C-alpha cells in the first residue's frame, strides 16, 4: 500500500533538480518529477514533443541513451527498475 | 503501467 521507493543518488539529483524534496517517493511522484525535469531542462523537441534528447544530460547517462520517445519508454522502465530501491 | 500511474490526473 503506497509502494514508497528511494531513488539511487544520481536519480535523486534529477528529481531534486525538478523541485522534489526529501528522498522517498511514490513511483508516481518519480514519474511526475522526471516529466518536470525534462520540461524545465527543455530536453524535448518543441516540434516533436514526445522525443526527448537526453544525451549529455545526467538523465541520458542513467538511461544509457541519447534519445527516447515517450511513445516507446522501455528504456525508462529499465532505468527505474535499476534505480528505485524497494 | 508507468504511463497510467503518471496520467491519473
Ligand atoms: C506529446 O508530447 C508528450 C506526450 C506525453 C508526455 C508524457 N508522457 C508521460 C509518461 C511517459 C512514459 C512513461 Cl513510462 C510514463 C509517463 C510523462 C513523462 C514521464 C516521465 C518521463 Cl521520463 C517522460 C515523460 N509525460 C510528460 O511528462 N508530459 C505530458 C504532460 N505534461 C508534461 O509536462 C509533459 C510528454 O512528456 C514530455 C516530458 C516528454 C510529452
Amino acid at each position: 500500500q503506497i509502494n514508497q521507493v528511494r531513488p539511487k543518488l544520481p536519480l535523486l539529483k534529477i528529481l531534486h533538480a525538478a523541485g522534489a524534496q526529501g528522498e522517498m517517493f511514490t513511483v508516481k511522484e518519480v514519474m511526475h518529477y522526471l516529466g518536470q525535469y525534462i520540461m524545465v531542462k527543455q530536453l524535448y523537441d518543441q516540434q516533436e514533443q514526445h522525443m526527448v534528447y537526453c544525451g549529455g544530460d545526467l538523465l541520458g547517462e542513467l538511461l544509457g541513451r541519447q534519445s527516447f520517445s515517450v511513445k516507446d519508454p522501455s528504456p525508462l522502465y529499465d532505468m527505474l527498475r535499476k534505480n528505485l530501491v524497494t | 503501467d508507468l504511463e497510467n500511474l503518471y496520467f491519473q490526473g
